[PDB]
């Protein structure tokens, strides 16, 4: 069934599983027309498909041409998401296919179950985890590849950089959730925290800066502060 | 007009014949039911007074043989049997009628309720759903499970309704996943009507039979089947006009006949609100929507 605070070490066991987040698939800017009505302009989006044990991110870029001449785009986006995840699973060797796919929004369950009817042994599950994966487009390198795309494209990343050389997956995913939650709560503050020290850089093949272990402890403390800070400024506490 | 004689009534029992019912006391001099309309299937059903658990009964058509009821004190129930000696049968029936030991099937002349509830129900199709080919009549009870329920336990004692499953490869064409899930016309018209049922009459007959088993026996799997067959039609954007008009009539008479006090357990709130108010056919079931809104506005 659903994934929650009780069963979270399950994410880091040796059963292949993927999270699927569809919150950045269908993206629009809302603007006024010359006649003073309102219209939307789609912009490129992405499916966020993540193996939480290994850090492997299958970023399927959704080019705006997929919406051309389609109706009910918020509904279509869920089915397009499920179509692309199904295609991804089919593309993987059997021993790499997931045993479970965890969708971050319950509205993805029926679309994905229907696309995955060929794989009756892959469990499709919701989660009670409010995972901050919508903030993935606050990671500069991911936002850049999405916005520069001129056609559908899949790009593979490790969202943990080289952290697993030094820390467990549970610790890496907790750190990622801390960073993404901060970026979602106050993007500017979070990015200043990550990039304020010019002597710590982002390697060409990485997404995040090359912090030492002690520097990560400091960064993580600053992200907790921020999430608390904004929580006061928000609720007046 | 045909007759189903009873050898006797050794145990107190409530007896149903179609939509009617009456009480028989222990060892009351009761010898059956006469004046049964020829041309329709019928159901004779039983609820023992000492164990209102297990309603059970028999679907039959008096044109297919001479049938009678006899209590079996070993198996503890009223059994339907066929008498092959037609002379013996006519003799017995004549004696019980002359002694006036039979209830008369109590049909008012204005009343088409039973026809309207069984219009498409055929004994031959009942016998395929309820497999016991050695008998011309078919036993059903409250506890019998469906083939779909057995998939999700005795196979000989199951209701072999047509499996309908909206999240199944049968329902969904590759490459049309969203289309076929959100608009089930393919599944209704090509898979079910053309492929399995062959025509709408057979579809409606199974739907009607499922409802009647749900109502008379409180058979849960039958209720599931009835709702699934409604929902498949209502969730299809392309349905023949004559099927929609007939469905509206079928459902009207089912809702009209349903005991008011059983609506909470025999009516699925989700399916009916979806069908009447959200589905493709939300404005196509005028008679059904009117009786539902006036009889069961709570459910909606
Ligand atoms: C939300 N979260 C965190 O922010 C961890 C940190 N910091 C979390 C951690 C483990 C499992 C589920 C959630």
């Amino acid at each position: 069934g659903a994934m929650n605070s009780s069963n979270y070490a399950e994410l880091f066991n040796n059963d292949i599983k993927l999270f699927v987040d569809d919150t950045n698939v269908y993206r629009v800017t809302v603007h006024k027309t010359f006649e003073g009505n309102v219209a939307t302009k789609a912009i490129n989006g992405c499916i966020f498909t993540l193996n939480p044990k290994t850090g492997h991110l299958f970023l399927k870029i959704i080019h705006t041409s997929v919406w051309a001449g389609q109706k009910r785009l918020s509904q279509l986006a869920k089915w397009k998401t499920a179509e692309e995840v199904s295609a991804l699973v089919r593309s993987l060797p059997k021993e790499e296919q997931p045993k479970q796919i965890i969708v971050t929004r319950k509205a993805m369950l029926d679309p994905l179950e229907v696309h995955m009817l060929d794989f009756p042994n892959i469990a499709i599950r919701p989660t009670e985890l409010r995972l901050p994966f919508s903030a993935a487009m606050s990671i500069d390198k991911l936002s850049d590849v999405v916005m520069k795309a001129t056609e559908p494209q899949m790009v593979l990343f490790n969202i943990y950089d080289d952290w697993l050389d030094r820390i467990s997956s549970y610790t890496a995913f907790s750190r990622l959730t801390l960073l993404l939650r901060a970026l979602k709560t106050n993007e500017e503050s979070a990015k200043m925290i990550l990039l304020s020290d010019p002597t710590i850089t982002i390697k060409s093949y990485h997404l995040w800066p090359s912090f030492t272990d002690e520097q990560w402890i400091t960064i993580e403390s600053q992200m907790r502060d921020l999430i608390l800070t904004e929580y006061g400024r928000k609720y007046n506490v | 007009m045909n007759t189903v004689p009873f050898t006797s009534a050794p145990i107190e029992v409530t007896i149903g014949i179609d939509q009617y019912s009456f009480n028989v006391k222990e060892n009351q001099p009761f010898h059956g039911i006469k004046d049964i309309p020829i041309g329709h299937v019928h159901v004779i059903h039983f609820q023992h007074a000492d164990n209102s658990s297990m309603r059970y009964g028999y679907w039959f058509d008096c044109r297919m043989g001479n049938f009678y009821i006899q209590y079996d004190p070993k198996d503890g129930l009223y059994k339907m049997m066929e008498e092959r000696d037609g002379a013996k049968f006519e003799n017995i029936v004549h004696n019980f009628k002359e002694r006036q030991m039979m209830v008369s099937y109590p049909k008012i002349d204005e009343d088409d309720t039973w026809y309207n509830l069984t219009e498409f129900v055929q004994m031959d199709k009942i016998r395929k759903i309820v497999r016991k080919d050695e008998n011309q009549f078919s036993y059903v009870d409250s506890s019998m499970t469906t083939v779909q329920e057995n998939e999700l336990s005795d196979p000989a004692h199951s209701l072999n309704y047509t499996v309908i499953n909206f999240k199944s490869r049968e329902a969904i064409r590759p490459g049309h996943e969203m289309e076929d899930f959100l608009d089930k016309s393919y599944y209704l018209n090509t898979v079910m009507l053309q492929g399995i049922f062959k025509n709408s009459s057979n579809y409606f007959g199974e739907l009607q039979f499922a409802f009647l088993n749900a109502m008379f026996f409180g058979n849960y799997g039958s209720s599931l089947q009835w709702h699934a067959m409604i929902e498949l039609i209502c969730s299809s954007a392309t349905v023949p006009k004559h099927m929609l008009d007939k469905l509206d009539e079928i459902l009207y008479y089912q809702i009209k006949t349903l005991p008011e006090q059983y609506s909470d357990i025999l009516l699925n709130e989700r399916v009916w609100n979806i069908c009447l108010y959200s589905s493709f056919q939300k404005n196509s079931l005028h008679n059904t929507e009117k009786i539902m809104e006036n009889k069961y506005p709570e459910l909606l």
